[PDB]
């Protein structure tokens, strides 16, 4: 049950895979909809905009 | 600015005891070193002071000979040495910081140590 | 000692109590300042007033003092439970005595 | 070096002067630069502690204040160029490290079997590494 | 605190020597300027190359020194009909114990000596008065006629500028790629609102 | 005219520790959330700073310590002062200060701030005399003795007229003024910041960044400098002009800059909150080289 | 992998602050202060400096890509052996007798 | 491997002998011979080559 | 056999053309030139270049 996927989460990641995703941090600004920002945004002061 | 003194000692009458005082966080040669005793359940007595530059002591009345003031600038630790201990010498000795102003000293003791307990008994 | 202090004082919490001090013409009458110290039981003394009028940093505003010629005084306003300590005064006498401390006055809070 | 007569100075393969002759007494000299920039520092994480030890690479502990000219620097540089906890190894000179005779698993590698770690009164210790548990 | 129209000086024929180092002379009117300083003196004309930065010479070492990063212009023109008459009022320094720092002056008239002689206000052996005059005469040839030299020094974009070129400010436009100009700072892009 | 000062206790100065002080903005460019290295003249961390006092204690003899000596001027200096009655009225900068080489003067004579670079025949002991009357409670100044002559001059600056308290405050020091003076390419750059403080008798522990105040194109050669001080005269100080005076409690600190490497930290608000000396200790040197204020 | 990519990307961005011996590191500053008869002697220093930085970055990316290529081939070999079957090889699918 | 390392280090040492178009391959001679306005021009070529 | 300082030649006003290429004029006396060739002639004023 720890390694098999579960239907409770929206993603098909298991409990071990969910822990692996949360244990990875980025020293740079992350790749999450970064061009949704940097356009018409007041706080255009970050690494991925620049 | 810390004034750390030595621990407590128990000594026999007629013996000799040395008391050290560590000073830190400040320029040790800029401030004069002062020593103040206090008998248990009594007032504070000032037995004198010693300069940190030239090292010359200046004892008060009744403390000549038995009390020795000395220091060294490598570790910047003042020394208090008492010889021929008697029963009436049982007191707590405090170190007081005074700025080196000149031949006439002021009356501002800004910092005090934790004190050293010496007891003379048989 | 040359400086003379009252033996003890007492007062209710919250009122005003004034501790007096007297000297001579060689210690206070000569123009030298009078310093005051507070000593909790079991701890080192702590100066609360220097140069007869001034409070160091961290000292509450309830403490005040002044000098008038030969004599000097210190004032306490709004007594609380933490003021139960021994207060010591000191000054500079002539060269035959040097630094002279007071007799000490225990302050009682009822 | 037998300097045949008017041949005066010298150079190495990298055209830097290594030998020279005094123009007055006609004596022969050898030249070795003295700059030093190869310093190394062994320190734990700042979130853990703030104590810092410094390794002086490939230089003797008896020649530290001359090579780096510590007396013309800050006293904080002087106290890290001369102190009680001064140790010499194959890798160089360590100042501030507490040498011990015990052996543990390597934590911060230095070189030539020397490893450092944070040990409790907390201080930075230096020790020879242990290959493992002795077994027969 | 002005608007400086530089297009009345370099285009004029009144100046026989005009060169700039930090900026182009044709691009002086499109920039805004901060703390413009003007220096002026008289030159014999054959040492005008010493006024250039990174140049050695008597006037450079002991009279007027420019730094290696000098951002400015030097303006020189002939003034033989104006200054010369045997005019001895224009003095210059010959000797000093050390070379001058850039952008500094020395008006001290102490007696220079060149040895072990302790001269005290006396022109003894190898003791000289440190100032001499050109003596500008109208009959002097090229290289000896008096030359009036004007030196300009300033700073660029270091502060909100007070001196600007003679260019009108147009209406502000936004949300389209345009060539902006903010006190001499140019570029291209969409200028977006921000708080 | 000029008068010498008598009845003063001539004593050698002392030393104290400057805890990461003297840091100023190297440029007028806004930065935020970035670590910026620099190469400029700076005060090194935990350096010896010379202590001066202007304090006249009470008593029969006392100690009339009034120190305004001629001090050397290196490539850069750092000035810090704790004030309560505005005793320090500026400085003088020059080489010989005897009307042989021209010198600059910075004097605040209550109403105006005066900057003059003339051929000053400076006094042996410059001072500013403030008088306190008893008929009314005025605190005016009636003595201005800084120089003997002003024969040749080349620069002049007079600020707008204003007023100050000039009051003999009895309490502890409450105003901390820090100054940094530099002389590069004839530009007398001054960095300053006024900061409130509550200390007693020492230089405070903390960090501060000095904003650029004003740039002075002067172009003179400065090798020595001296500090101006105020002087109190009243009915309690009898005698002539050379002995009938009292000091009034004030102090200031004089430190020397040095060509060093600094690592400057800018916060999200655009202010300098911390700095790292790259040549102090190997820990800060590693922080400077790695360009990180933290290090695993 | 994350930190080296972030450090190399930040080093690529911060290299634009260098002037490489030119008057200024800003391209618009040179274009607004100089004319093309004498601006091209200042531009090509910035051209050579920035291109050499771009050569260095791509070369380091190619070396790092080869390191990932070796690791990906090892990962594919471990997936095809340890997951899709039982391996008799010692210490390939972990320490001990692999199941 | 040993010979390749030795050859690479020897080539790195020997590359300092190239002047790269400057008047000399040693920086001390250029510093003691020329004013900084042309010394910096020499140092640009030497720095680029090294 | 020179002890002669090289600065005294160009601080005087007796010269008209003095520009050096290999050695900068500011530090001529700081280097020992082993041997110095001294060549001289007289030409027209427009042939100096
Ligand atoms: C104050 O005292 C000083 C001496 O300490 C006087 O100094 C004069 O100094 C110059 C050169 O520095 C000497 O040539 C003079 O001979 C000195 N004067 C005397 C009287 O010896 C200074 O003049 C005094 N100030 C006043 C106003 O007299
Ligand atoms: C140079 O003079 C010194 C001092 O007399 C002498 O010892 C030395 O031998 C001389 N050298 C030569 C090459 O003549
Ligand atoms: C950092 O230190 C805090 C306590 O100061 C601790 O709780 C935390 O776990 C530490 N973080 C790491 C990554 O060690
Ligand atoms: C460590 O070993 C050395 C000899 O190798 C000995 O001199 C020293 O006392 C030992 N120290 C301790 C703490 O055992
Ligand atoms: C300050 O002076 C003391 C002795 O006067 C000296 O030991 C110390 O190294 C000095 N510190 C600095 C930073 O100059
Ligand atoms: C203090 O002043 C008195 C009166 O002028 C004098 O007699 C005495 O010597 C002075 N004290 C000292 C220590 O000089
Ligand atoms: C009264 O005060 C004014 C200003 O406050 C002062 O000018 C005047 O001199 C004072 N009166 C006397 C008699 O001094
Ligand atoms: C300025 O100095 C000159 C000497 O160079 C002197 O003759 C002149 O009188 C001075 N100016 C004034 C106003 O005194
Ligand atoms: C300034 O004056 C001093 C005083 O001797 C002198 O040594 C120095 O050369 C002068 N010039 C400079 C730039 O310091
Ligand atoms: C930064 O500026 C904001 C807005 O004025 C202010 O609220 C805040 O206290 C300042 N300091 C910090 C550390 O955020």
């Amino acid at each position: 049950s720890q390694i098999l996927p579960d239907p409770s989460k929206p993603s098909k990641r298991s409990f071990i895979e969910d822990l692996l995703f949360n244990k990875v941090t980025l020293a740079d600004a992350g790749f999450i909809k970064q061009y949704g920002d940097c356009l018409g945004d007041i706080a255009a002061r970050d690494l991925i905009c620049a | 600015v810390q004034l750390v003194q030595s621990g407590s000692e128990l000594k026999k009458p007629g013996a000799s005891v040395k008391v050290s005082c560590k000073a830190s966080g400040y320029t040790f040669t800029s401030y004069a070193m002062n020593w103040v005793r206090q008998a248990p359940g009594q007032g504070l007595e000032w037995m004198g002071w010693i300069n940190t530059n030239t090292g010359n002591p200046t004892y008060a009345q009744g403390f000549t000979g038995r009390f020795v003031f000395s220091l060294d600038t490598s570790v910047s630790t003042a020394y208090l040495q008492i010889s021929s201990l008697k029963t009436e010498d049982t007191a707590v000795y405090y170190c007081a910081r005074e700025l080196w102003f000149g031949e006439l000293l002021s009356g501002d003791f800004d910092y005090w140590g934790q004190g050293t307990l010496v007891t003379v008994s048989s | 000692s040359v400086l003379t202090q009252p033996p003890s004082v007492s007062g209710a919490p919250g009122q005003r109590v004034t501790i007096s001090c007297t000297g001579s013409s060689s210690n206070i009458g000569a123009g030298y300042d009078v310093h005051w110290y507070q000593q909790l039981p079991g701890t080192a003394p702590k100066i609360i007033i220097y140069d007869n009028s001034n409070r160091p940093s961290g000292v509450p505003d309830r403490f005040s003092g002044s000098k008038s010629g030969t004599s000097a005084s210190l004032a306490i306003t709004g007594l609380q439970a933490e003021d139960e300590a021994d207060y010591y005064c000191q000054s500079y006498d002539s060269s035959l005595s040097g630094r002279v401390f007071g007799g000490g006055t225990k302050l009682t809070v009822l | 070096k037998k300097f045949l007569p008017f041949q005066q100075f010298g150079r190495d393969i990298a055209d830097t002067t290594d030998a020279v002759r005094d123009p007055q007494t006609l004596e022969i000299l050898d030249i070795t630069p003295c700059s030093f920039g190869g310093v190394s520092v062994i320190t734990p994480g700042t979130n853990t502690s703030n104590q810092v030890a410094v390794l002086y690479q490939d230089v003797n502990c008896t020649e530290v204040p001359v090579a780096i000219h510590a007396d013309q620097l800050t006293p904080t540089w002087r106290v890290y160029s001369t102190g009680s906890n001064v140790f010499q190894t194959r890798a160089g000179c360590l100042i501030g490290a507490e040498h011990v005779n015990n052996s543990y698993e390597c934590d911060i590698p230095i070189g030539a079997g020397i490893c450092a770690s944070y040990q409790t009164s907390q201080s930075i210790i230096a020790y020879t590494m242990s290959l493992g548990a002795e077994n027969s | 605190n002005c608007v400086a129209d530089y297009s009345v000086l370099y285009n004029s024929a009144s100046f026989s020597t005009f060169k700039c180092y930090g900026v182009s002379p044709t691009k002086l009117n499109d920039l805004c300027f901060t703390n413009v300083y003007a220096d002026s003196f008289v030159i014999r004309g054959d040492e005008v190359r010493q006024i250039a930065p990174g140049q050695t010479g008597k006037i450079a070492d002991y009279n007027y020194k420019l730094p290696d990063d000098f951002t400015g212009c030097v303006i020189a023109w002939n003034s033989n009909n104006l200054d010369s008459k045997g005019n001895y009022n224009y003095l210059y320094r010959l000797f000093r114990k050390s070379n001058l720092k850039p952008f500094e002056r020395d008006i001290s008239t102490e007696i220079y000596q060149a040895g072990s002689t302790p001269c005290n206000g006396v022109e003894g052996f190898n003791c000289y008065f440190p100032l001499q005059s050109y003596g500008f005469q109208p009959t002097n040839g090229v290289g000896y006629q008096p030359y009036r030299v004007v030196v300009l020094s300033f700073e660029l974009l270091h502060a909100p500028a007070t001196v600007c070129g003679p260019k009108k400010s147009t209406n502000l436009v936004k949300n389209k790629c345009v060539n902006f100009n903010f006190n001499g700072l140019t570029g291209t892009g969409v200028l977006t609102e921000s708080n | 005219q000029c008068v010498n000062l008598t009845t003063r206790t001539q004593l050698p100065p002392a030393y104290t520790n400057s805890f990461t002080r003297g840091v100023y903005y190297p440029d007028k460019v806004f930065r935020s959330s970035v670590l910026h290295s620099t190469q400029d003249l700076f005060l090194p961390f935990f350096s010896n700073v010379t202590w001066f006092h202007a304090i006249h204690v009470s008593g029969t003899n006392g100690t009339k310590r009034f120190d305004n000596p001629v001090l050397p001027f290196n490539d850069g200096v750092y000035f810090a002062s704790t004030e309560k009655s505005n005793i320090i009225r500026g400085w003088i900068f020059g080489t010989t200060l005897d009307s042989k080489t021209q010198s600059l003067l910075i004097v605040n004579n209550a109403t105006n701030v005066v900057i003059k670079v003339c051929e000053f025949q400076f006094c042996n002991d410059p001072f500013l005399g403030v008088y306190y009357h008893k008929n009314n409670k005025s605190w005016m100044e009636s003595e201005f003795r800084v120089y003997s002559s002003a024969n040749n001059c080349t620069f002049e600056y007079v600020s707008q007229p204003f007023l100050m308290d000039l009051e003999g405050k009895q309490g502890n020091f409450k105003n901390l003024r820090e100054f940094v003076f530099k002389n590069i390419d004839g530009y007398f750059k001054i960095y300053s910041k006024h900061t409130p403080i509550n200390l007693v008798r020492d230089l405070p522990q903390g960090f501060s960044a000095l904003e650029p105040l004003v740039d002075l194109p002067i172009g003179i050669n400065i090798t020595r400098f001296q500090t101006l001080l105020a002087l109190h005269r009243s009915y309690l100080t009898p005698g002539d002009s050379s002995s009938g005076w009292t000091a009034g409690a004030a102090a200031y600190y004089v430190g020397y800059l040095q060509p060093r490497t600094f690592l400057l930290k800018y916060n999200e608000n655009g202010t300098i909150t911390d700095a790292v000396d790259c040549a102090l200790d190997p820990l800060s040197e590693t922080k400077c080289t790695l360009k990180s204020f933290t290090v695993e | 992998v994350v930190n080296q990519n972030a450090q190399a990307l930040n080093t690529l961005v911060k290299q634009l602050s260098s002037n490489f011996g030119a008057i200024s590191s800003v391209l618009n500053d040179i274009l607004s202060r100089l004319d093309p008869p004498e601006a091209e002697v200042q531009i090509d220093r910035l051209i050579t400096g920035r291109l050499q930085s771009l050569q260095t970055y791509v070369t380091q990316q190619l070396i790092r890509a080869a390191e990932i290529r070796a690791s990906a081939n090892l990962a594919a070999t471990k997936m095809s052996e340890c997951v899709l079957g039982q391996s008799k090889r010692v210490d390939f699918c972990g320490k001990g007798y692999h199941l």
